[PDB]
């Protein structure tokens, strides 16, 4: 949605992802990997979990109100019955229709967020060592075995130890 | 020589639509029922305390009605009250009978407590074959049908002191002869009064000799009434005839009770929302199931449907 | 030696101010307005069918006052009333007046089918200056006036059953005439007696015999009264003296049929809401109109304008 | 709003375009020019119909209904139908004051994210061959003619076949 | 060799938690309070016109009780009745009792013009023990009780023209006796009778002698009534005994006044919003201080405490 | 939140700044510093301040309305009026609970905002003079006096001066 990054600049999302919501895929030296990242996994499904309890918190516990069906024609006081439902029962609509509107398009901004703050995260950490190809993918500009794979998804990777031999490839 | 590294998010084959500010329709990963569309079919009987009125409405139940009988003393959280149910004693009306039938649901109890009224010079416990009890003739349980004796019927004047800590809720009634023969027969006096009063309050009412059709035998009816007496007030009682006397108080209750039209079958379940169509879970915040409601529910929408995503946009290719 | 590549919007010279969650004024590119504050000044008279009730009330037309007669076995949609709108038959009152023009026009019917009802004894259609049908004396044309006959009004007594498969509606009155003369001129009973009812119902009127100012030549005046029979039930009337006897029913039926109190003018056109103010279009969701609209209409808000953004921000400079 | 592009970190807008609502200005070797970006236009475009279509959705038939205006003093029952409608009024006066501001804020966010979601896209593709200035501008280091300019604008844009002489011009 | 630059927000020791769309709880900077919970006790005289009933409910200084006297022709915005107030005069009911109390609050004056009904024939001013002016028999001020003199009640019939450009609010009542040697003392007749009646409109109340409880004397009541005359409409008062007579007009206006039910304190300072508990500031846009209001307040809701952030997420370490 | 700036890729706030919302610290040639900036705090307040303001114009002055409180049992009409109010209490309590869920999230994501918005205009002023190190600092590849630090706060940083420097140390 807003931030371009789901249905935006990535393509498409990968149905043999299972275990988590965002994740990194790979190629290298060794051959091709899929891992999920629990951090940006955790932190959609943490928000989603928040608005459904904030959702589950209804207090309507009502007990002798009005009455609301009637076999007998009346009149005034039956009109001001029926009104006083009515509208209660389309604001009540109303509300309804728009909490979903609102949480339905905040939900799906804040999963496009999410992946956006991984992929930025990613972005700063490799430096001078990667390029961005604009769709979801860096070009990692150096030899990266799956320990080094590795470093990049669980935050260790030092950037210095590749830099020279990244930065010769990067420019002629 | 170098690798590749590409971000991603996951993705199902089967994504739900929901709706947003801009779009009428978009699928998502995922998504869960906000609004509650379906009944089990039965009213639980926990956690509130049901009263089945089976053949019997409230007010049947209050007056005494023979075949409401089985209803004397009880107390309930819920009235449930059956299309199946009918009158089979003296014909009646109530006027403001829907503020009678909320003010004894909304009390929660039937619980009589009867006292001593002082009705020296007439017959008290007046029958009749409009109101079997079995075979014999009857009557309201809860009222005393007050006609004269040894040929007449004197004035009236009784009194009755709240001196207990709570409400009094009195019930009385006026009796409509068909013609002027029974209303001499019955009660001496061409023209009946009854003077019911309080500190506050003074209700009469004159009957009104004349025809009314025929209802279970009889063109003769009642109308019934009711008084309130708070403590430290007294209950005042002056009738020149046609007196349908009461023969006690009802205690009235503050509560959480009230009344629901239902031919829903009672279960043996638990559930805190109850519906004309039964019982219904409140895990959802919104039903469509019904506007009448009792307990902790979901609120009533006109909606049958609202999915809420519960998950991110769904690009399957 | 390169090249300059700058990304941009655009912007327009004439922008428009809208609120925001941050901002009391903000300038976007474009807006529409979502509050609908005019009208064209007539009621088109479609789709819905409109009944111009020009000088008459619904009240005056259901009775049949003579300059009402026009109005006669009418449907409508939408019953407009008029402030020009005068009565200018019997003075009458009718208790609980509102609801009795509220249920008719709900209903959305004046078809009234006639029933012979058995007034043996007393003399029919009682007419009078009141209310002249042309230059002769008349009456309510749906009211029938009996009086005495050689000298006597002997106890009527009369039934009639609902054995179809529709609701009756069923006008009837009491007559309060201004002296005692007049009341024995009459009726030949010093006091008269109206007890209409049903197998639930029974409304008895006793006639209070008085001055009331004059309106219309007459210090007399008539009370005006409705029992709704239905299926299966019987209407009974017992009365001696006073009565204003119906001469029919008016059928019952449930819909989408209202009443409204409007000058404006009845034009050849289509609109689905209406206003007093004449129709609007319901393009918009809101409406500053007035709180008084029938038919599909925006919702009525005390706002007159609500700018909703169609474009982004404006920033010319 | 939001995202800063618009009424942020772009000056303003250009009012001579008026065949879309984002798009690309350019100077090169063979002059200047402007053309609008349809993408985007119709992102933000569909997004506003998007949400013009969910408000005139509105189901407000209503008919016989109750007395809102009264000739003679009554009392209790009209003290409670008068209380009835000015409550009602109330409400959906609320419901409209805060649709509109809601709509309006996110209608603002959203031309500027799609604003931005446009730069992102040029920025990305054009990888090591330009430099962002900061004011919605690119310097571009290469020779980059209508041809050149046409393909940034059109999607077909290959870095790698400038990427020597950008380099060469960007460091020294 | 280099230098290194942070960008970083600012944090403090001492956060507060919010709610938002996703949190329960979540921290940030600062917030203010936007549900009023608390009140200074008393209800400012400004710049409201405030007139405290102290002893005297609206209808008794509306009638006349001695004890009211003192609120004779006031006017006010909010009128502030006392849970101590008491009545001593005649005991009383007024049917509708709410309903006179509303229309004479909203008007907001107590504005009395005498006019001189003809009252020959029967003896005016009647008084009583139970209503002590000092220590001598007296009346309801603005109520007239009509009695025979030399031993006779004639047929009254008095009207009274609507000739000014605003509307009247009559006040009148019935005396009901408490037997029937009272009822011909009084008015030599064995059944009373009142019919006021204007163009549109016909009250008619029949006495009903009999018992009712000791109050301050008396077994005997008197009910109360109202007629609203409209300008060049008449008021038409005819009786046959039991009378209550009044004595003029109160003058109906339309404004901004009402009625509030409190025993706070007034005192003297200013606020635009009163409650029961007291005056609050109308600063913040909600409130949980009392579901009655009056003037320009926060809107009731039931929560106690609603924070609205003002300040960034705080993250201390 | 949305953004990821605030209680994101920036570690913790700054419990010594008490003279601005957002700002700058250094280390350099000269020492060590700490500068607030106007600019963004001024955003972030005067929205803020904006929802303030749209908050006190509550339009809610009543006089003469219905009972809310009764000593005597009545029935239907007691009945209707309990229902009235009660409604409408239930609906403002709605609309307020509401509206601080609405609020307080926009204000969290508005003030991350502003904190990505002074990052990125800070980045794109350096050019390729600096590099992002992930955690809201800028390794700044040349010397940078106290008068280069304010040179960048204050928006007048000329990178033409210093790119050969930093070039050279950027790049082996
Ligand atoms: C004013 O006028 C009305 C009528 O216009 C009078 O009211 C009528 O009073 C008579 C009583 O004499 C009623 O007649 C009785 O009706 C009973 C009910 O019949 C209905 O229900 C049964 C099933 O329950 C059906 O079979 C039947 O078709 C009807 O649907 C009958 O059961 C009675 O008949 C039995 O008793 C009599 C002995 O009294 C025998 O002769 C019969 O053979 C049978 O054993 C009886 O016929 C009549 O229904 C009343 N009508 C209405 C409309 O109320 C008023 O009395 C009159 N007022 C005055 C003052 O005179
Ligand atoms: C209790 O007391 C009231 C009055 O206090 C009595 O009611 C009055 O009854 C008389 C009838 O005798 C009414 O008098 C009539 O008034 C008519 C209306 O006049 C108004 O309208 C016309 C225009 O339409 C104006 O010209 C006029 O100024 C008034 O505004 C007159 O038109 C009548 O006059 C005509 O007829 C009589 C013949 O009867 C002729 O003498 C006249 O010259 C003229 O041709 C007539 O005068 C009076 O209006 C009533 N008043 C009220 C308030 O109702 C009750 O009758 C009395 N009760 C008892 C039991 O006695
Ligand atoms: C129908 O029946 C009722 C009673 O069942 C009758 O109403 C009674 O009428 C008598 C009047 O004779 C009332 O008796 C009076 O009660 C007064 C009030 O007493 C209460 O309040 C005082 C304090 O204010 C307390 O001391 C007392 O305990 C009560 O709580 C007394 O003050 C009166 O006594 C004084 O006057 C009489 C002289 O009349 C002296 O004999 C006494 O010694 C003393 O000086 C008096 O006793 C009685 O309260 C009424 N009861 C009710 C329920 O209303 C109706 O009259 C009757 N109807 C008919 C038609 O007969
Ligand atoms: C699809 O619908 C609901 C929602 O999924 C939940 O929300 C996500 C944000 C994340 O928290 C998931 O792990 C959740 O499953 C699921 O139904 C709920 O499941 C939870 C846990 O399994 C359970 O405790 C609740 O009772 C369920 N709530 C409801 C209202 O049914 C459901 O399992 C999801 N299915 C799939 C395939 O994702
Ligand atoms: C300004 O007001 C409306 C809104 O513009 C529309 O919304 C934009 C997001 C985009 O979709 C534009 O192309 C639209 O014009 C315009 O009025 C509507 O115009 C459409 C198409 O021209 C027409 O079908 C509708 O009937 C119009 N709706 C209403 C409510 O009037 C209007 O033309 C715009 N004017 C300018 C100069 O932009
Ligand atoms: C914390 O609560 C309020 C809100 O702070 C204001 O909003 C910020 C966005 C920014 O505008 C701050 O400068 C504001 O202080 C403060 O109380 C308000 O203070 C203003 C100005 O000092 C004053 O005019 C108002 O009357 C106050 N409003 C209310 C409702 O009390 C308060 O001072 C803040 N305290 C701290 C330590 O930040
Ligand atoms: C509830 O009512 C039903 C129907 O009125 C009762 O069933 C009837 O009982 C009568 C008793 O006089 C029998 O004569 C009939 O055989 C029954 N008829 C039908 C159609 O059921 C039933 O007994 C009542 N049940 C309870 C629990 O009160
Ligand atoms: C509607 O009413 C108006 C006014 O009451 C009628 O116009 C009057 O008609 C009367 C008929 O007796 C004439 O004597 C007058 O000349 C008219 N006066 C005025 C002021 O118009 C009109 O005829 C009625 N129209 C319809 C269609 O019923
Ligand atoms: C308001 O009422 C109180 C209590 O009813 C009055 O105080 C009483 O006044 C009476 C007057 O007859 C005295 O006999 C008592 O001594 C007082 N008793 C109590 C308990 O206070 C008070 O005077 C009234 N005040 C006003 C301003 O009307
Ligand atoms: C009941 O009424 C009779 C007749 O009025 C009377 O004699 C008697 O004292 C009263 N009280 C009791 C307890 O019987
Ligand atoms: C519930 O019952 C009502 C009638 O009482 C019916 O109109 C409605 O369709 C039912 N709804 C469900 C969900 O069973
Ligand atoms: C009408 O009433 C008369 C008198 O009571 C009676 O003789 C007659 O049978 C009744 N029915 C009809 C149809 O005339
Ligand atoms: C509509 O008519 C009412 C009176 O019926 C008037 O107060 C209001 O100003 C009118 N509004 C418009 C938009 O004509
Ligand atoms: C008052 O009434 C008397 C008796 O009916 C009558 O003589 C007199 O004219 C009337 N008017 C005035 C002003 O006295
Ligand atoms: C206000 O008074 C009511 C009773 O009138 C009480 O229930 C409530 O707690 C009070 N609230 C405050 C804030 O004083």
């Amino acid at each position: 949605g807003i931030f371009g990054a789901i249905a935006g600049f990535i393509e498409n999302g990968w149905e043999g992802m299972v275990d988590g919501w965002y994740g990194f895929r790979h190629q290298n030296s060794e051959g091709t990997g899929q891992a999920a990242d629990l951090k940006s996994t955790q932190a959609a499904i943490d928000q989603i979990n928040g608005k459904l309890n904030r959702l589950i918190e209804k207090t309507n516990e009502k007990f002798h109100q009005i009455e609301k069906e009637f076999s007998e024609v009346e009149g005034r006081i039956q009109d001001l019955e029926k009104y006083v439902e009515d509208t209660k029962i389309d604001l009540w609509s109303y509300n309804a229709e728009l909490l979903v509107a609102l949480e339905n398009q905040h939900t799906i901004d804040l999963t496009d967020s999410e992946m956006n703050k991984l992929f930025e995260k990613t972005r700063k950490q490799l430096r001078e060592n990667a390029e961005d190809m604009g769709n979801g993918c860096f070009k990692i500009y150096h030899k990266c075995d799956n320990a080094c794979i590795g470093s990049i998804r669980n935050g260790t990777y030092d950037h210095d130890v590749y830099r020279d031999e990244a930065l010769n490839n990067r420019f002629q | 020589p170098g690798a590749t590294l590409c971000l991603g998010h996951h993705a199902v084959p089967n994504g739900t639509l929901v709706k947003t500010i801009t779009n009428d329709q978009i699928e998502v990963t995922n998504a869960t029922e906000l609004v509650q569309s379906s009944s089990t079919g039965r009213i639980c009987d926990s956690p509130h305390r049901i009263l089945d009125g089976k053949n019997c409405t409230l007010i049947d139940a209050l007056l005494g009605d023979p075949h409401c009988d089985g209803f004397q003393n009880k107390e309930w959280d819920l009235f449930v009250e059956r299309s199946k149910a009918y009158s089979n004693c003296y014909p009646y009306d109530v006027p403001d009978y829907a503020s009678l039938r909320s003010l004894v649901a909304s009390s929660g109890t039937l619980e009589f407590i009867n006292e001593d009224f002082n009705w020296t010079g007439v017959a008290q416990s007046g029958e009749s074959y409009a109101c079997k009890r079995g075979s014999v003739k009857s009557f309201f349980s809860r009222l005393n049908w007050l006609h004269e004796s040894e040929y007449k019927y004197p004035a009236l004047n009784v009194t009755m002191p709240n001196n207990g800590k709570f409400d009094k809720l009195y019930i009385w009634g006026v009796h409509h002869p068909s013609t002027d023969r029974e209303q001499t027969n019955l009660y001496v006096r061409a023209s009946g009064r009854v003077t019911v009063s309080t500190k506050r309050s003074q209700q009469t009412v004159i009957p009104n000799i004349g025809s009314r059709p025929w209802v279970r035998g009889l063109s003769s009816r009642i109308s019934i009434y009711w008084t309130i007496v708070k403590p430290g007030d007294i209950l005042l009682i002056n009738s020149t005839g046609n007196l349908i006397a009461p023969r006690g108080y009802f205690k009235i209750r503050t509560g959480k009770s009230s009344i629901m039209r239902s031919d829903a079958p009672i279960g043996t379940c638990s559930s805190e929302c109850i519906t004309p169509n039964g019982s219904i879970p409140n895990d959802k915040p919104f039903q469509n199931v019904n506007r009448i409601t009792y307990g902790a529910c979901p609120r009533y929408v006109k909606q049958n449907t609202l999915k809420l995503a519960t998950g991110m946009r769904n690009v399957p290719e």
